[PDB]
């Protein structure tokens, strides 16, 4: 089914040793890393904070990803909102009306203080998912009838209550309101086939702001950007040689179909590499979704011995490694190796020095020199730690000199370093195999470059191609030489040293295994560019730096996890080939995942961009802020499911205060929907006044007015009201200012009840700005209690600067056999508290414009349309029909 | 042109105008029949393509092949003393699609 | 070299109460201490063999 899987000759035929998987390994790669930092802590004295260490199920991590693309961020209902409703007074020509919008915008938080700073970031960011949660909305299939020829619509589905105003009016208001609700007529409905309702109701002002732009975004994203969507997939499918089928997408609409389309499948990568200490977060994310399922390959054991006649057969040199079979810790570590094999600069290795095994002195001197003709060290990169690369030229200098046949000559050198002799008759010169890491003379990648760079590649930060001892993929398929020239120069000069210094059996070892070698890396240089290629790769500006960055010693922030495998785990490790069998269950729904998990991490930064200027703007609410504060608050209103991928080192509990703040001023946006929905409604919510709170509140002392009635009606009619609201604040002369270091530092010298007297006392008015405070507003028929009458804008404990406030609706009812001096007492009341909000909640009108306030243009659904979500659609294995120019 | 909706009413134009449509370059192996009596509606009329449409989540796939196997038949006519020269020709003729 | 390996190794501070490359005019100038340094050496560093 594959051409680079079908073999001919019974060269590349072997036993299955073992298999490994995707999520097997993703695993494994996290149960390693905890499991050293676990064993270092419990040997040596360590004082740190005590955080767990702990492994999730990765594989449920990757469902739930999957499953939050499966939500609507918007909702359909038959009727709008109705925010608006009428206090009936005692008048039966005036009513005042309420905007109930502002009464649910209060009780959404709690009471704002100037003490606890994270709640108030909570009660902040419960505000604005208050705004995105309520003007969300389609209005499809809303009900209408007919009057008198024009299609006129329903009586609810505007946006006015007025059920209690009915019995109050007069025989001539009546029908003077009913010629303008029939006034609200469907938009050219006498047309059939119109596809759409458009009439003229009532909703508020930033809820209809965002119905406004969730009708913008169907606008225009539509056929064409799912014309960008897959052929984007099609351009990944071409790199990963992903299979088709025949059933293509031709772009039909229907007539009654609507689709939406939340996400969008470019991907910035910048977005997922920009979150701090998440190098192995992404890390594991590439293991867990990219790597096929896969079996070891034993070679064919005729490549050793060859049998003569019955009992005459060559013996293999390596024949007491060859019989041997891997322990359960053994078995391990060739794990690690083929798992530093395929992420070249993000896994390095080390030696795993263990006092409690008696293993043969043989099999450390074979390991040095399977060592250097299977690992890198090269310009480019490097599998093995710089301590690991001294420490097999150590095991290659106790191989070489260790003569078992006749002793050759040998001539050292004036140093002392390893390897520095010239071993032979010929004297080869040994000292090119001593590791440098600025050029790679002993290892891999000698005279190699496995470093380059082809064609563009889909993902915009990766264009790089490994390609292990200058080999491509191309060569299972289309061979360039013979079987004998099979060969590359990091390999062919270890032949002949070994040769040249008595080993001339060995090294006929190695010389029959370089087909096998090479088909080997032929796999891993197929593994690495056609299947490990996602957006959580290792961008091309961190990987030119990780080499340089280990021989200096430099802080990097992309610090490479060192395993550690054992002696004899490089001569297991020899021995196998990894050829893959299938591909990964998850790799064409991938890139849906990857686009989940990049719009929700866009979420976080807007939300944490604008709450981060709250110090800047209001000082005084918030002393204790710190920017770890509104770190918890967007976390805490966040989806879980993308808070596991962001917490998979457990990176959550080492960042400071300067990595968080970095990240929010950090320019890189995964654009989507709720992404348009979310930027938006922080732009309603720039003056905090929609949110009702507000620092503008004054203190005057202002008797409560006592109304000279001589007639009745005329007094029942106007609708007498009080409210401590204001309608235009006081000027800038003749007011006195105060802040919270003001107030504060009077109270505790006791000079503030004297202050205030003073001025209570000399008719002047007193501003508490500063502070934001919650406001909250009541009505109010009888007397209402005194606690609202001389409440106050501070409180006692020192003081709170921080209490709530209370906006009261005193209205007057009286009957006939009340005296006229009846409301007149020998001593007044009075009344402190009164605050400016500058909107127009509140307010008593006539019952000629109660219907005033029909001037939101609305658009409807016919009841025959469907609104299908297309997210789900977003697979690799789609091929539509006309290909994209 | 499936693409557009227009691929059987171009297929239709290509036989009103008497053209020739010819599908691929696939060697195509052949079957030899023969015909004594009216063959059935599968030999006559063999479409050597397939068109079909499917829809998941309103999205309108389409799904087309073209056949592999080709027949050429032979049709034996049979005559008897009892037929009227009016009786063998019909009054709108039966159509053929297959040329090998 | 396992303990300076860990993935935690970027942010550590390790603290060494030995200093390792020994003066060993030190232990050569207690007074007539010839034996004592040779008792030593061999109840250390001799190996036991056939």
């Amino acid at each position: 089914q594959r051409p680079e899987r079908i073999k001919t000759t019974p060269y590349l035929e072997g036993d299955v040793l073992s298999s490994d998987s995707g999520p097997l390994l993703s695993v494994f790669a996290l149960q390693e890393i905890m499991q050293k930092v676990r064993q270092v802590q419990a040997d040596y004295m360590t004082a740190t904070r005590e955080v767990d260490f702990t492994v999730p199920d990765v594989q449920k991590i990757l469902d739930d990803i999957k499953a939050l693309a499966a939500e609507q961020v918007y909702k359909i209902v038959k009727v709008p909102s109705i925010s608006f409703r009428h206090i009936v007074m005692q008048s039966r020509d005036r009513v005042l009306r309420v905007d109930t919008y502002y009464e649910e915008m209060s009780q959404v938080g709690d009471v704002i203080t100037e003490d606890e700073p994270e709640k108030f970031y909570s009660t902040i960011i419960k505000k604005v998912r208050f705004i995105r949660g309520k003007g969300s909305f389609i209005l499809h299939d809303i009900p209408t009838r007919d009057h008198r020829g024009m299609e006129v619509a329903e009586p609810e589905v505007l946006g006015v209550e007025f059920k209690n105003v009915l019995p109050v009016l007069t025989a001539e208001h009546r029908a003077m309101i009913q010629n303008a609700l029939d006034g609200s007529i469907i938009e050219n409905g006498n047309v059939a086939t119109r596809d759409v309702d458009v009439f003229i109701g009532a909703c508020s002002e930033p809820v209809y702001r965002i119905y406004n732009r969730l009708q913008g975004y169907i606008e225009a994203v539509q056929l064409q950007e799912l014309r960008n969507s897959i052929g984007w997939l099609e351009r990944l499918g071409h790199r990963k040689r992903i299979t088709y089928s025949q059933e293509v997408l031709t772009d039909f609409r229907r007539q009654d179909t609507i689709w939406v389309l939340a996400l969008q499948l470019p991907v910035n990568p910048q977005v997922v590499w920009d979150v701090p200490r998440s190098s192995i977060a992404n890390l594991i994310m590439n293991i867990a979704t990219c790597l096929p399922t896969g079996e070891y390959i034993a070679p064919n054991p005729r490549i050793s011995s060859i049998t003569l006649t019955q009992r005459i057969t060559t013996t293999g040199p390596f024949a007491i490694l060859t019989g041997s079979t891997p322990t359960a810790q053994q078995l391990n570590d060739v794990r690690k190796i083929y798992l530093a094999l395929m992420f070249p600069g993000q896994i390095i290795l080390d030696l795993k020095i263990d006092p409690g095994e008696r293993m043969d002195p043989a099999v450390r001197m074979v390991a040095g020199v399977v060592g250097h003709l299977l690992f890198t060290a090269g310009g480019r990169f490097t599998n093995l730690t710089q301590n690991m690369a001294r420490q097999l030229d150590i095991a290659l200098n106790d191989y070489l000199l260790y003569m078992y046949n006749t002793r050759v000559q040998v001539n050292y050198g004036p140093t002392g370093e390893p390897l520095d002799f010239q071993i032979g008759r010929n004297q080869y010169d040994c000292n090119v195999f001593r590791a440098d890491f600025a050029t790679g003379t002993g290892y891999n990648g000698w005279a190699t470059i496995d470093v380059e760079y082809r064609e563009p590649a889909p993902y915009v930060h990766a264009q790089r191609y490994i390609r292990y001892c200058g080999i491509d993929s191309r060569e299972l398929i289309n061979p360039t030489t013979y079987g004998i020239g099979m060969t590359y120069h990091c390999y062919n000069e270890m032949l002949r040293m070994l040769v040249a210094a008595g080993k001339d059996s060995e090294a006929a070892y190695f010389r029959s295994m370089l087909p096998f070698h090479m088909v080997r890396f032929a796999r891993i240089n197929q593994i690495i560019n056609e299947d490990l290629h996602s957006v959580f790769s290792l961008p091309d500006d961190m990987f030119n730096a990780l080499l340089p960055d280990l021989i200096a010693g430099a802080h990097q922030n992309a610090d490479p996890v060192v395993l550690d495998v054992s002696w004899i785990s490089l001569w297991f490790a020899f021995n196998r080939s990894f050829e893959p069998t299938h591909r990964n269950e998850m790799l064409e729904v991938a890139p849906l995942i990857e686009s989940v998990y990049a719009s929700e991490l866009s979420v976080m930064k807007v939300d944490m961009r604008h709450l981060s200027l709250m110090q800047r703007r209001f000082p005084d609410v918030l002393i204790q802020a710190r920017p770890s504060h509104f770190w918890k608050a967007v976390l805490n209103d966040s989806p879980e499911a993308v808070k596991a991928v962001m917490n998979l080192s457990h990176s959550h509990n080492f960042i400071n205060i300067r990595d968080m703040m970095r990240w929010v001023m950090l320019p890189s946006l995964q654009p989507s929907l709720k992404l348009a929905l979310e930027e938006e409604a922080w732009a309603a919510a720039n003056d905090f006044e929609d949110l009702m709170l507000t620092d503008q509140v004054y203190m005057h002392r202002d008797m409560l007015p006592e109304p000279r009635l001589d007639d009745i009606e005329r007094f029942r009619q106007e609708g007498f009201y009080y409210t401590n609201m204001l309608e235009a604040p006081p000027e800038i002369d003749r007011v006195v200012q105060y802040t919270y270091e003001i107030a504060r530092l009077q109270a505790n010298m006791g000079q503030f009840r004297a202050a205030l007297r003073r001025i209570m006392d000399d008719d002047d008015w007193v501003r508490f700005g500063g502070v934001l405070r919650t406001v909250r507003v009541k009505f109010y028929d009888a007397r209402p209690p005194d606690d609202v009458l001389q409440g106050l804008p501070f409180s006692y404990d020192t003081i709170k600067y921080a209490t709530e406030t209370t906006i009261f609706y005193l209205i007057y009812n009286v009957e006939f056999s009340n005296t006229p001096d009846s409301l007149v007492l020998i001593n007044p009341t009075y009344t402190m508290t009164k605050v400016f909000i500058n909107k127009r909640i509140v307010e008593r009108v006539r019952v000629g414009q109660i219907l005033a306030v029909l001037n939101r243009r609305f658009v409807a659904y016919k009841g025959k349309m469907r609104i299908m979500d297309i997210t789900q659609s977003l697979k690799m294995g789609t091929k539509l029909a006309a290909p994209t120019v | 042109q499936a693409n557009m909706g227009q691929f059987r009413a171009a297929l239709r134009r290509i036989m009103d105008d008497d053209d020739w449509v010819r599908f691929g370059g696939v060697l195509r192996t052949v079957r030899v029949k023969f015909y004594d009596a009216r063959p059935p509606d599968d030999v006559l009329q063999g479409l050597p393509f397939s068109y079909d449409t499917n829809e998941r989540g309103g999205l309108a796939y389409a799904t087309i092949k073209y056949a592999t196997e080709t027949t050429i038949f032979y049709l034996i006519y049979n005559v008897e003393f009892s037929n009227t020269p009016d009786s063998l020709v019909l009054i709108n003729p039966t159509y053929t699609m297959t040329k090998v």
